[PDB]
């Protein structure tokens, strides 16, 4: 048993026709102390996997280490080790959500919310949900911490169940992806306006986007808002 | 506890105040805070003083040892090594540590590590309960590739004003100068920084 | 309890008060709390009493030991290395609190360690409930390059002000002088200024007063021959 | 000779008899053939029965849905260390969500028999086993020894007289290699391999034993009546 | 007769397994020799490199145990870098433990104890090899202490070993025994290691050029060995006189 | 790995003879000659320091032994396993009574201790026993001085005078001729000096001898003053040029 | 609840000319019930004494492990413990309980066979010693007993003019305690006699 | 459990133990045998935690009746009590404490004397002519501190104990179910079946 | 006698007769080099083709530690197998503690103390491996030979197995004529012509050519096998020369 100190919040992502998109922002916060703001959240695994976490950034960086070890354990006396034996995006969830029930089994847990997005092999898209208490999901849209109340609601207007995921293009999913981190802007204490952004495509691969701003900021309107009665 | 460490053109710089509390008593008011683990590789000590004291034994004697075995480690690997007893036992421990160290290679390089155990890389760092009043500063000040003399005016300017604020820092301002020159011992008396 | 260590010239003195106490209760007049870790380490504990006596007598012994092995003389670094160890693994659980001071090969040296395994360095050191009665004094009087004589006079002022002004602490004062070059000179009760002033009566009782059920000789003696 | 009483000792040569003695075993057991197209991978085996009284001793274990081995030697070794591989395809699955890759439980199969070949108190496994499977590369064939080698082969035969079934499998290579969907001639092909390596004793319908696994066929192992059709 | 094979007592009382170890000491055919000066001690062993498919960088048997200990060692490298990752691992727990540098005579006893156990203990062998540990020590000054698979050690004036020791050992005494000083009553290391090479060449009757010798120095403070280019240097004055 | 030699590898042969504790004894026997002589007021430890090299200097190798203040130890036989029982017994002295009584213990349980290690030498799995006999002086309040001889297999003996190793036959008969109960200090020195050049084939001096008492308490040699109970060490090691004093009154 | 104070009772010790005396009350109680007067709470192992107040079944268990190792000291020293010995083996022996401890207030009285020196020492319950050159209480009237010693005692006492000074401190201070009392004992102790003598007091 | 007296007369010790079984609501049995025997000449009776009070008291007879059987021979009352003492002794300091205290009453075979030791769960033993555990102390310890004498009768010794028992069912609020009354003397162990 | 019946146990010369027994097995083995260049070093072995029915570039011999070592060996091929798990052990607790990936002096230490420690107890048999590794780091390349013993130097070029001979001779004329140093694409082809050359010795049954390489400039100091193209414009020169 512990408490967070240093943390991260919301993590969000959602599927497309193609593929699959996942963003978070780049803060680590020490309470309400805004402490350090260059902290990558989004951590790539090959050219087919990204791993999104939220919570503790101490615990954040000893799974970025555990999956940076799983990639030279995979490579080992493995021919096909870039081929037909790389790492799934199914393998490193698995891998996570397995270690993820185990810490809480032994009442250590590691304090975080962890979204695996990314594409299989026969080009299926994946995106699945593991947190501190091992619990498992998945959903067309799936959010963490102050996403889930906020994002979630906006994303699934673009994709409400399973057969809107063919008729969503990858410009509309990127530009509902981006709209929904600059409403956690406004609403969330502990965000920042940096951000980064990964989408994970079935024909063009992965695209890393770092140092994205949150940009078109409606706040023109409070210069008449005065009092409170 | 008031602490920093600066990162400049000709490598980096740690800063510390020198007063221990033990509630509203100062039961040591010329403490030196700036522990050496290796030749020029030093850290600011926060939090706990027995954890701390502790922990930077046992880097200073596994740096020892990998010296003996691999020459002369690299920051990172101290920073790493002051991580590992920070991250694994954070149950047991309230340590609030910055790694502060000078390769040729790599050149000035700082490290914190806050309560979690967590690393990060940067610039500069600043930490102990004093810190909290010279965000502002710090942030507003703070340049990339000072000179010697404007970084020891910096960090003189910056604890300065976390010791006016902060009753759990005081006492005189310690330096240590990291570089390729060598290693410099610098001390501020009240009388000096109290009138900037 | 009351306290003190003042480095000077040649060497460094240690200075405590000589009262034990159960709660406000004094339970010893004449306690001895300067311990000798070894011939020219000593160090004078505050806190809990038998953890003080109990971690000096371990790392005393201990220090002997590694002292034939090295068939070196033992040194104050290596005793405060050991002592914090030790306190440190039991995380404040042995509730000693120390001033360290001693001569050796390397020169004159002077610590405080506190239980739950930090030290520190100082020219002057306080411990005890009189602790700041003490600093007062040490804080007033201390100046660099003090002579034998000025540190011996400064140390028992200050264990005075302790005794005088703080109630944990009381009677006499013990002095442990150790110069470097030189035997370290144990001065027990220094100073005696709470003597008992004579009663107003004697209370001897005539032969006979107490009232007696049964007497009989106690065998103290083993099994007799024959 | 002086060297050959434990495992820790190397004869002046540089030799392990123990090693060898056990290798000793594999060859006194019956007699089983491996061989794979693209597609499917096939083990055929001969059971051998203690008299007219008795069963025919088993020889081929499942050790998942997409792998198993036959045996030859030792029949309880071969139960430890198929158990070791059911443990391992097991693990892959349950943490990884990942079906074991033949090639890796081949490396397994191996440092597991080298600990017994090193070390005081121990002993060699006194068993050989041909190990199949299909996995995201395809038909895969497997032969493991005691002195923890193991090689990966189109087709190969163990236990005693396989060398006949082995020449066989080495002239044949160009035709059995392209078989493609079409498992009872795969079959039909190991069963002639086998037949290569018969003496006085001819396959009955309790005597043969075979197994398959490939594309669109989970390991499944064939007995009694089963095999009157391959007769 | 497994007496012989594992260290208990024949019947004369030896114990022939530690015997043996001390015949596989001379197994690499190379020689060392250590002197001290006023202010240092100087190490030096011959260097051979006879495959030209060797990096001769990687060729040595001179250990930098701590930053105030160096070693020489007499015996094959697979035991020498045993006990010189043992004798770092020791030398690294005593300064934490007792917070000042463990002294080259202490270590060399602790070696020694080590090396006693395998004579004692059945199931353990002894190490093939002779340690001579040098340092200049804060309270004894230039210490040279030796130590052998039997776990005997003592301090040293000098000392030589490998092969052809009792030539050097003999060629230094004759020296001091003129002098009538326990050292080379030299200011400079540099002049030290010269006369290091110069004794060396006289009592082996060869000539050294700069891949031919290996060459530890200790001062206050530090061991180092030197490169190829310091030897060269020290060579060169002593051809010039 | 793992220590496989769980099992005695000292066993009693047909004839009752436990073999290795012989050879152990043989091993002692071919060791340098030591000595120790009881008096009325002290007890004097001597051996010779034979040197392997002239370069080694000797004094760095100390054949006579501080145990406790007030106890000493020489030996006869193999050096390196003297080295590690004279670490242990300096442990157990603090392990097994000074932590417990908070004094050192006396003579004679030392003693007791030190032989039950050497004893457990000789029974427990996969060791040999140590190669040395140890001749052991000292004093304590309630036995007044003593000296006890400590063998390979554990046995222990209380001594007036007595000597170990190479010419101890010899020497035992040339004590038998000099000790009586009166003798002071300074008598048995001199026998003791007289005893040992016998044996003795080269230099004879205070750089080759090594002796040791147990006499009067040293309060110059404590360390510090201000407790009148604590008056030093009994044990002291005589210096070079008191040895060569005392060979100009021989 | 609290340990120490469950079956009450009380431990006095002084010194005089050439003599000590050691002093105990006989109750032994469950709280408020008085369940035993003829509970001794001064045991000797040769010359040397030794009181001990506070838990009944920790007295007991202690007074059998005292006994225990003073014979096997016995047997291997080939002589008695003396009084400063064995204050070291009860400071030793209670401190090996550190952190789990014997809940007891002992007292060490005796005569130095060797030196004549009178001796007497006490403990906490985790094995810190006091050595007072006068006096040494212990128990649940400790207080009172302080009070009593402080003012009655003077140096030098014969040992009948002892025995009236430490009978009145033990009865007195007894007589302020609800947990002590219930009868008491006086051991008068010379180099070699000892004598004891029961005492007659109030029965409440 | 509740009541247990014990009193030792000239010739015997006598012990009473309530026949009472009480979970929580409902009395489940009001013919309960708290005793046992742990050699011909020695009896223990028991009271304390539900089930610890048995588990303890069988484990100190089969230790008692192993020793008897390897010696040949029954120990001393004083004996089998400081056994006893030592176990729960050792157990106040275990993970789990045995709550059980014990009242044993033997008949010394050797000296011809009856004894009555009482220990508590702590290790608390002393040597008593009468006692009890609990608050039976508290109701009875006055009437036998006025009427009992060391050269009583075993009559005598039961009609004084009669005496408690009535003042025990006068003044107690918990009906515990009358006594069973058991005598140990030279003749070794008896039930006094009509009480 | 009788000293050779045990690991551990000196012999009256002071020999371990068990680790040169050892040594033995190594010699039986195929042939596997090793060759340091410019910027890095170059791995190739013998592969001994004993059937038409072995898969051909399936069995794979060469083996990479963390991502910047490769290891080969010759003799009991398990008890390499054995070493390198060892080995891949001790490269995960360095970079666990120290962040940095294990410098290859420093690794090579790791497998020299685990091999020499086979050697001091009778409980267990020495490796029967000669084991060439090496990589980049931050220090440049490195290349290491170790034996059954422990023992283990630095090496410009290296060999081991049975024809050990006649590849030195071959690396020792590599090192003659090019003292600048040698491109990681020139060691690539000598590679192939040296284990091609080395085959003699192993000539009643052909074999399989396996290369494998760490280079700064054209690996990114990680390590890779060479395949394709690169491989058979190996094999094209190898053949080559010894026509
Ligand atoms: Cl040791
Ligand atoms: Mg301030
Ligand atoms: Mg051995
Ligand atoms: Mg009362
Ligand atoms: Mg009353």
């Amino acid at each position: 048993t512990q408490q967070p100190i240093v943390t991260g919040t919301s993590v969000i992502s959602m599927k497309y026709d193609n593929g699959v998109i996942i963003a978070a922002d780049n803060l680590g916060s020490y309470g309400s102390l805004l402490r350090f703001n260059g902290v990558e959240r989004l951590i790539p695994v090959g050219d087919n996997t990204v791993v999104g976490i939220s919570g503790d950034i101490s615990d954040m960086q000893h799974i970025e280490r555990l999956l940076k070890d799983l990639v030279t354990e995979n490579a080992y006396d493995n021919p096909l080790a870039d081929a037909e034996e790389a790492l799934e995006p199914s393998y490193i969830f698995e891998y996570l959500a397995t270690v993820m029930y185990q810490r809480r089994s032994k009442m250590n847990p590691l304090w975080n919310a962890i979204i695996v997005a990314g594409v299989q092999s026969n080009g299926d898209q994946f995106l699945r949900y593991v947190n501190l208490l091992g619990v498992t999901y998945s959903s067309p849209t799936l959010a963490t911490g102050f996403g889930a109340h906020m994002a979630n609601p906006l994303l699934r207007k673009v994709v409400d169940r399973e057969s809107d995921i063919p008729k969503t293009t990858v410009q509309v999913a990127e530009e509902a992806i981006v709209n929904a981190m600059r409403v956690l802007y406004y609403r969330d204490a502990r965000s920042s306006r940096n951000f980064s952004l990964a989408i994970i495509d079935k024909n063009t691969g992965l695209t890393f986007k770092k140092n994205l701003q949150v940009e078109n900021m409606k706040w023109d309107f409070a210069k008449d808002i005065k009092g409170y009665g | 506890t008031s602490i920093m460490a600066v990162t400049f053109k000709d490598g980096v710089i740690l800063g510390a105040d020198s007063r221990t509390t033990t509630g509203a008593y100062i039961a040591n008011r010329v403490t030196d805070k700036l522990t050496r683990v290796h030749d020029k590789i030093w850290c600011c000590r926060s939090g706990s003083a027995a954890d701390t004291q502790a922990i930077a034994d046992i880097v200073q004697y596994h740096l020892e040892l990998y010296t003996s075995q691999y020459g002369t480690p690299s920051t990172e690997t101290a920073a790493s090594v002051f991580k590992e007893l920070c991250y694994e036992n954070k149950d047991n421990l309230t340590a609030g540590i910055i790694v502060a160290g000078y390769d040729d290679k790599n050149k000035g390089e700082v490290y914190t590590i806050p309560l979690g155990g967590s690393v990060h890389k940067l610039p500069y760092a600043i930490a102990g309960s004093g810190s909290t009043f010279i965000y502002g500063y710090c942030d507003k000040n703070f340049r990339e590739n000072m000179s010697k003399e404007e970084t020891v005016d910096f960090i003189k300017h910056s604890l300065s004003q976390a010791i006016k604020w902060d009753g759990s820092s005081g006492g005189v301002i310690r330096m240590v100068v990291l570089t390729a020159a060598g290693v410099e011992r610098l001390i501020f008396y009240p009388d000096e920084y109290e009138q900037l | 309890t009351t306290i003190v260590g003042v480095k000077f010239n040649n060497g460094v003195v240690i200075a405590a008060d000589t009262r034990s106490t159960q709660g406000p209760i004094v339970a010893d007049k004449n306690c001895a709390k300067l311990h000798r870790i070894s011939p020219k380490i000593w160090c004078a504990g505050a806190g809990t009493a038998a953890d003080t006596e109990a971690v000096t007598q371990l790392i005393g012994s201990n220090i002997e030991l590694h002292s034939l092995y090295t068939s070196r003389e033992p040194r104050v670094v290596s005793a405060l290395q050991m002592l914090k160890q030790h306190l440190f693994k039991y995380q404040g659980h042995i509730g000693a609190y120390l001033i360290v001071a001693g001569v050796d090969p390397t020169g004159s040296h002077l610590f405080s360690i506190h239980a739950h395994g930090s030290t520190d360095v100082g020219y002057y050191l306080s411990l005890g409930s009189g602790s700041l009665a003490a600093m007062a004094v040490l804080e007033s009087h201390w100046k660099q390059d003090l002579t034998k004589e000025e540190a011996i006079k400064l140390a028992s002022d200050a264990i005075q002000a302790g005794i005088w002004n703080d109630l944990g602490s009381g009677s006499n004062v013990d002095v442990c002088v150790m110069e470097i070059g030189k035997d370290a000179e144990y001065l027990r009760n220094y100073l005696t200024p709470n003597v008992r002033e004579e009663k107003q009566k004697s209370y001897k009782f005539p032969r006979g007063t107490t009232a007696v059920l049964k007497e009989s000789i106690v065998n103290i003696c083993d099994i007799q021959e024959e | 000779n002086n060297y050959d009483g434990d495992t820790v000792t190397f004869s002046p040569t540089g030799r392990l008899f123990q090693v060898e003695y056990a290798l000793e075993a594999i060859k006194q057991g019956s007699v089983t053939v491996g061989l794979r197209s693209n597609t499917h991978a096939v083990l055929v085996a001969l059971k051998r029965n203690a008299d007219e009284l008795s069963s025919y001793q088993k020889k081929i274990i499942k050790c998942d849905e997409h792998m198993g081995l036959s045996l030859a030697g030792l029949a309880p070794d071969a139960r430890v260390l198929s158990n070791y591989l059911r443990q391992q395809c097991n693990y892959s699955s349950l943490v990884f969500n990942r079906k074991l890759a033949v090639e890796r439980a081949g490396h397994l199969l191996c440092d597991k028999a080298q600990k017994n070949t090193q070390s005081y108190g121990g002993r060699p496994y006194g068993v050989g086993l041909l190990i199949i499977g299909y996995d995201k590369s395809g038909a895969h064939l497997l032969e493991f020894q005691p002195s923890g080698n193991v090689t990966e082969l189109y087709g190969t035969a163990i236990g005693a007289r396989s060398q006949g079934a082995k020449t066989y499998l080495e002239r044949t290579l160009d035709t059995f290699i392209k078989i493609d969907g079409n498992p009872d001639e795969l079959i039909k092909a190991g069963v002639e391999a086998i037949s290569q390596s018969l003496r006085d004793e001819s396959l009955t319908v309790d005597n043969l034993s075979i197994a398959i696994v490939g594309k669109d066929t989970p390991f499944t192992i064939y007995d009694g009546e089963a095999v009157a059709k391959y007769i | 007769g497994y007496d012989r094979h594992i260290t208990i007592f024949s019947p004369e009382g030896r114990l022939y397994q530690v015997e043996y170890a001390f015949k596989a000491t001379n197994q690499t055919n190379i020689n060392s020799l250590a002197v001290r000066g006023k202010d240092c001690t100087v190490v030096i062993s011959q260097k051979k490199v006879p495959d030209k498919l060797l990096d001769p960088t990687t060729v040595s048997y001179i250990f930098c145990i701590s930053r105030t200990i160096g070693m020489v060692v007499n015996g094959p490298i697979p035991d020498a870098r045993n006990a010189a990752l043992r004798a770092k691992a020791e030398a690294a727990e005593f300064r934490y433990k007792y917070g000042y540098d463990m002294p080259c005579d202490v270590l060399a006893k602790r070696m020694a104890n080590l090396s006693q156990i395998y004579t004692q203990r059945a199931y353990m062998r002894p190490l093939g090899v002779i340690l001579t540990f040098v340092s200049v020590d804060e309270e004894l000054g230039p210490s040279i202490y030796k130590t052998d698979p039997a776990g005997y050690y003592v301090g040293y004036k000098a000392t030589a070993t490998g092969p052809k020791q009792q030539e050097i050992t003999t060629n230094l005494e004759n020296h001091f025994k003129k002098s009538k000083i326990d050292h080379i009553n030299e200011e400079s290391w540099e002049k030290v290691v010269e006369f290091a090479i110069t004794h060396m060449i006289d009592a082996l009757g060869t000539e050294f050029s700069k891949n031919d010798l290996e060459v530890g120095v200790a001062t206050k403070d530090k061991f180092f060995t030197l490169s190829a280019e310091n030897i060269e240097e020290r060579l060169v004055a002593i051809a010039e006189q | 790995m793992t220590d496989r030699y769980s099992f005695s590898l000292t066993t009693f042969s047909p004839s009752g003879k436990l073999g290795q504790i012989d050879y152990a004894l043989t091993a002692v026997k071919q060791g340098v000659t030591s000595l120790g002589i009881k008096a009325t007021n002290g007890v004097v430890i001597a051996t010779e320091k034979k040197s392997s090299s002239p370069l080694a200097m000797s004094e760095t190798l100390s054949k006579v032994s501080l145990l406790t203040p007030d106890i000493g130890a020489v030996y006869s036989g193999m050096g390196p396993d003297y080295r590690v029982l004279v670490d242990k017994s300096r442990k157990v002295a603090h392990t097994s009574y000074k932590r417990i009584y908070g004094e050192y213990p006396p003579t004679k349980l030392l003693v007791s201790e030190v032989a039950k290690i050497m004893q457990e030498a000789t029974q427990s799995g996969g060791v040999r026993p140590f190669g040395v006999s140890l001749l052991i002086a000292g004093h304590d309040e309630f036995n007044g001085f003593s000296l006890y001889q400590v063998d390979p297999s554990g046995s222990y003996f209380p001594w007036k005078a007595t000597a170990i190793g190479k010419g101890s036959v010899a020497a035992k008969t040339f004590l038998e001729k000099r000790w009586n109960d009166e003798l002071e200090l300074e008598d048995a020195i001199h026998i003791a000096l007289l005893t040992l050049k016998e044996s003795v084939e080269g230099e004879f001096n205070g750089d080759t001898i090594e002796l040791a008492i147990i006499g009067d308490e040293n309060p110059d040699l404590l360390g510090y003053t201000g407790i009148p109970t604590d008056k030093g060490p009994r044990f002291r090691k005589l210096t070079s040029q008191e040895i060569n004093d005392r060979l100009e009154a021989l | 609840s609290d340990p120490s104070s469950i079956n009450g009772g009380i431990v006095v010790a002084m010194t005089g000319k050439d003599c000590v005396a050691i002093a105990c009350d006989l109750r032994l109680g469950s709280q408020s019930l008085g369940v035993s007067n003829k509970f001794e709470k001064i045991f000797h192992y040769g010359h040397v004494f030794l009181g001990i107040t506070g838990l009944a079944t920790d007295v007991t268990t202690l007074n059998e492990m005292f006994r225990y190792k003073t014979n096997l000291y016995k047997l291997k020293e080939e002589r008695a413990i003396e009084p400063e010995t064995f204050t070291q083996l009860v400071s030793s022996s209670l401190y090996e309980r550190r952190f789990g401890p014997y809940f007891v207030g002992p007292v060490v009285a005796g005569i130095n066979s060797k030196s004549g020196k009178p001796f007497i020492a006490g403990f906490d319950l985790i094995g810190c010693i006091d050595e007072a050159k006068d006096f040494i209480v212990s128990g649940t009237a400790s207080d009172q007993l302080f009070g009593m010693c402080e003012s009655l005692y003077e140096p030098n006492l014969e040992p009948e003019d002892l025995f009236e000074t430490i009978s009145q401190a033990l009865l007195n201070a007894a007589d302020r305690d609800a947990l002590s009392g219930w009868g008491a004992v006086v051991y008068i102790i010379k180099k070699d006699e000892v004598v004891k003598r029961y005492l007659k007091m109030r029965q409440d | 459990m509740d009541i247990i007296l014990g009193i030792r007369v000239q010739d015997s010790v006598i012990l009473a133990s309530s026949k009472a079984v009480t979970r929580g609501i409902s009395v489940l049995k009001d013919s309960d045998d708290k005793t046992r025997q742990l050699s011909p000449h020695t009896l223990m009776s028991f009271a304390g935690e539900a089930g610890d009070t048995v588990q303890f008291a069988e484990y100190i007879q089969a230790n008692i009746q192993l020793y008897s059987i390897r010696e040949d021979y029954e120990l001393s009352p004083q004996a089998v009590s400081s056994f006893v003492r030592q176990e729960l002794a050792k157990s106040i300091r275990s993970r789990r404490p045995y709550q059980v205290n014990v009242l044993i009453g033997g008949y010394d075979k050797k000296k011809n004397k009856p004894e009555l030791y009482q220990i508590d769960y702590l290790g608390t033993k002393v040597e008593l002519p009468y006692g009890a555990h609990g608050y039976s102390g508290f109701y009875t310890f006055s009437l036998l501190d006025h009427h009992y004498r060391p050269d009583m009768t075993t009559e005598e010794g039961l009609d004084l104990l009669k005496l408690c028992v009535q003042e025990l069912e006068k003044r107690m609020p918990m009906d515990f179910k009358g006594v069973i009354v058991k005598i140990v003397d030279k003749d070794g162990i008896r039930q006094v079946d009509d009480f | 006698t009788g000293y050779d019946l045990s690991n551990s146990v000196f012999s009256p010369d002071g020999r371990n007769f068990q680790v040169e027994y050892a040594v033995k097995a190594v010699e039986n083995g195929t042939t596997s080099i090793g060759i340091k260049c410019n910027d890095g070093v170059v791995f190739a072995v013998e592969k001994l083709i004993t059937s038409k029915l072995l898969v051909p570039q399936k069995n794979v011999k060469i083996q990479v530690v963390d991502r910047h070592i490769g290891c080969v060996y010759s003799g009991l091929i398990p008890d390499g197998r054995h070493l390198v798990n060892r080995g891949r052990e001790e490269a995960a607790s360095f970079k666990k503690l120290y962040k940095t990936p294990i410098p290859i002096p420093a690794f090579a230490d790791r497998l020299g103390q685990y091999v020499q420690a086979h050697t001091l107890y009778n409980s267990v048999r020495p490796f029967g491996v000669s084991t060439i590794f090496g990589g980049v780091d931050k220090n440049g390349a490195h290349l290491y030979m170790l034996e059954p013993s422990g023992s283990y130097w630095g090496y410009k070029g290296a060999a081991t197995g049975k024809g050990r001979q006649s590849a030195k001779a071959e690396l020792e004329k590599l090192v003659d004529h090019h003292p600048e140093g040698l491109s990681a694409r020139e060691a690539v082809k000598q590679a192939a012509k040296i284990i091609y050359l080395a085959h003699e010795d192993n000539k009643e049954k052909d074999f399989e050519l396996e290369i494998s390489w760490c280079s700064l400039s054209e690996t990114n100091g990680l390590h890779k096998f060479v395949k394709g193209d690169l491989l058979q414009e190996a094999i094209d020169f190898a053949q080559k020369e010894i026509n």
